[PDB]
This record gives C-alpha cells, sequence and structure tokens, in this order.
C-alpha cells in the first residue's frame, strides 16, 4: 500500500549524545508488489500542533507550505476565518 | 580506583540522587523536579497522563 491520507505521531525512546554530524544511512533487509520504504528529508521549518483533552495530537499545518500555512501559523487557530 | 566525570558538551543526565523524600502534600511549597520549580499544591491530581 501507500502512505495513506491520514494521521500519525512518534515517540522518543533513547537519548543518543552523538556530538558529530551524520552523512548517510542505509537499511537492512533479507530477500532472495508495490511495497516500499519511503525516504525523503526533514527541513528547518515550523508547523502547527493542535491537541485534545487527553493530550494527543489531532491536526497539523505547516507555516511555509502555502499562504494558508502561514495563515494558520500566525492566526493561532485551525478554524481561521476569512480576511487579510 | 579512578572516577572521571566527563563533562563535554554532551547532555548532563548521569547524575546523583539528591534528596528524594516524602512527598509534601497540601503544603504550599516550591519543588525541584530535576530543574523545574514553582509554588505547588503537590497532591494527587485528577487527570490522565501519558
Ligand atoms: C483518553 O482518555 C480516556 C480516559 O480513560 C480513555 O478512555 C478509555 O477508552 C477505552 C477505549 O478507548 C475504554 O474501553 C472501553 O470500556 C468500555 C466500558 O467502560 C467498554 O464497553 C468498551 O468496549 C471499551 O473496552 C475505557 O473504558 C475508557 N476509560 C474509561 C475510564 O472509561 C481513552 O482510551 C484515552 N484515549 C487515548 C487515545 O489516549
Amino acid at each position: 500500500r501507500d502512505l495513506p491520507q491520514g494521521f500519525s505521531a512518534l515517540e522518543p525512546l533513547v537519548d543518543l549524545p552523538i556530538g558529530i554530524n551524520i552523512t548517510r544511512f542505509q537499511t537492512l533487509l533479507a530477500l532472495h508488489g508495490a511495497a516500499a520504504y519511503y525516504v525523503g528529508y526533514l527541513q528547518p521549518r515550523t508547523f502547527l500542533l493542535k491537541y485534545n483533552e487527553n493530550g494527543t495530537i489531532t491536526d497539523a499545518v505547516d507555516c511555509a507550505l502555502d499562504p494558508l500555512s502561514e495563515t494558520k501559523c500566525t492566526l493561532k487557530s485551525f478554524t481561521v476565518e476569512k480576511g487579510i | 580506583v579512578v572516577l572521571s566525570f566527563e563533562l563535554l558538551h554532551a547532555p548532563a543526565t548521569v547524575c546523583g540522587p539528591k534528596k528524594s523524600t516524602n512527598l509534601v502534600k497540601n503544603k504550599c511549597v516550591n519543588f525541584n523536579f530535576n530543574g523545574l520549580t514553582g509554588t505547588g499544591v503537590l497532591t494527587e491530581s485528577n487527570k490522565k497522563f501519558l
């Protein structure tokens, strides 16, 4: 399958005090229809993080993806009504 | 035997147990949870935690 249109999160496990830059990375498999592991990048950006009563993430919008991105970025909301 | 504290720029979390004592309930006090302080009404609290 594909990376679905949906929601996710993560969780910290281990503090690794590396102290040095990292150049490359490589995976480990053992073999020998569409399944694949997708790798892009992470960028020095800023997002929006909406949270619930339980204390869990629900929605998210960038700051610099589009005009709507900075619109939610500064207006400090997810509804965000019309205007300039 | 030699004990060397290697305090490089690397984070400081390998530490010592300072004063872990009986929890002060319902007495207006500050606190020292590893670096954070504040005058707290420290008692059992009614919320879910993760
Ligand atoms: C958010 O916090 C609430 C607070 O407890 C969590 O609620 C718990 O949710 C589970 C299922 O999500 C409930 O289990 C259900 O119990 C009922 C009977 O109470 C049963 O009929 C169902 O079949 C199911 O087993 C659990 O009861 C409920 N807690 C309480 C005290 O009722 C919720 O899981 C938390 N959600 C997240 C995402 O952290």
